[PDB]
This record gives C-alpha cells, sequence and structure tokens, in this order.
C-alpha cells in the first residue's frame, strides 16, 4: 500500500481491512492512507487484514 | 435479507441497498464501485449463503450496481431493516433523510446539497452526487438513504466519521432505477 496519492477528499466505502501500526483496523486503504497523512507520516502498515 | 443488510464479494464486504424487480425477476441494488469487478454475492462471510450474481455496473461517473438474485428460497423484502419503502424519489436540499449500512447501522441527518462532484481519485471521479451531513464508515458502501417510506440513493462515499461526524455523498437511486428499467416494491 503507498500513500502516495493522499490525502483525498473522500473515501468510498468498501471495507477490506488494514491493520495499523497503531492497532487500530482501518476499514479500507483510503482510510487507512488518509490516517496515515493525518499522524504526518508517523502511522505505518502492520498487516493486512484486521488487527 | 433487506436495505442495509451485510453483503460479500470476492473482494470484500457492502451493503445492499435495496430489493427491486422487473416482472417476476428480482434484484438488488448496491454501489457500483463495489459491483465493479465483482461476480458472485454471498450473504455471509463463509461464503455459503449464495445471493446472486453482477448483472450490472457503473462506476465512475456514476455509482451503482445491480445483482440478479440466484438464491430461490432467501426472503427479498421490499423494506430497509424494518422500514417499508414503497416508492422512490428525488432527493431535495434541507430533505430530511436515514442511512442504513452493514457497519454502522442506521444514523439520520439532512441533504445538504444536489449535483456535487466528487473525486475518489485515480480518475474515479463521480457526478450528480447528492451530499449530506450523516456519517458513514467502511462497509457502509451501497447501503439505502431513505426518507420515511421513500427510497433517496445508494452510499457512495464520504469522510469523517460516525463519532466525530462527517460527510457522505450518495447515488441517486431513481437514476439507477430508470437504467435498470426496475422498481422498488
Amino acid at each position: 500500500v503507498d500513500c502516495s496519492e493522499y490525502p483525498k477528499p473522500a473515501c468510498t466505502x468498501e471495507y477490506r481491512p488494514l491493520c495499523g501500526s497503531d492497532n487500530k483496523t482501518y476499514g479500507n486503504k483510503c482510510n487507512f492512507c488518509n490516517a496515515v497523512v493525518e499522524s504526518n507520516g508517523t502511522l505505518t502498515l502492520s498487516h493486512f487484514g484486521k488487527c | 435479507i433487506s436495505g442495509g443488510d451485510a453483503i460479500y464479494s470476492s473482494t470484500g464486504r457492502c451493503s445492499l441497498g435495496f430489493n427491486v424487480r422487473s416482472g417476476s425477476t428480482y434484484y438488488f441494488l448496491t454501489a457500483g464501485h463495489c459491483t465493479d469487478g465483482a461476480t458472485t454475492w454471498w450473504a455471509n462471510s463463509a461464503r455459503t449463503t449464495v445471493l446472486g450474481t453482477t448483472s450490472g455496473s457503473s462506476f465512475p461517473n456514476n455509482d451503482y450496481g445491480i445483482v440478479r438474485y440466484t438464491n430461490t428460497t432467501i426472503p427479498k423484502d421490499g423494506t430497509v431493516g424494518g422500514q417499508d419503502i414503497t416508492s422512490a424519489a428525488n432527493a431535495t436540499v434541507g430533505m430530511a433523510v436515514t442511512r442504513r449500512g452493514s457497519t454502522t447501522g442506521t444514523h439520520s441527518g439532512s441533504v445538504t446539497a444536489l449535483n456535487a462532484t466528487v473525486n475518489y481519485g485515480g480518475g474515479d471521479v463521480v457526478y450528480g452526487m447528492i451530499r449530506t451531513n450523516v456519517c458513514a464508515e467502511p462497509g457502509d458502501s451501497g447501503g439505502p438513504l431513505y426518507s420515511g417510506t421513500r427510497a433517496i440513493g445508494l452510499t457512495s462515499g464520504g469522510s469523517g466519521n460516525c463519532s466525530s461526524g462527517g460527510t457522505t455523498f450518495f447515488q441517486p437511486v431513481t437514476e439507477a432505477l430508470v437504467a435498470y428499467g426496475v422498481s422498488v416494491y
């Protein structure tokens, strides 16, 4: 997952979970990538699927 | 199964929009971004209860898709949860609406604008969208937007969340009904 094209003003949604380094399950890639941006690049991907 | 219930494709989970029909043929509407590249649809994560197969998909530009029921025994309620739906209508600014989704359940709000353009990126732009102040979260895609017994739209996307509040865009359902020659019941 690359969050280069972020942030995005909106996301579709569908549920395809990712697990962030904050132990939070992100609903989809767009949600995850917007959060990485919001964290100013500190949040990272832990693994695919729910935490 | 009814509007707002979970639906699974090979890729992920979305929500059923509305149960519709044409003659004696039953289908269900959902988001186009969910039907895009999906063939078979199941009622459970285990994929043991088949619903049907994708018959049409329109995304981006629009955001709607339709799935033909192949499962002959599953109840196909013309409702959203327990809310009966008897007709479809056009959204208006200031209209009080309600959304139901498989992740967040039922949330209400109002229509704040019409004909909005939403850019999901990568050339995925949708037009003519209904803007509202209703929240929605991943898994809620394709769920119904209704007002009383009237079907209004299909959940397409948004920002924010149900805790802090957010903005959600919906695809007018009237356009989908006409495109497929189907009707709610």
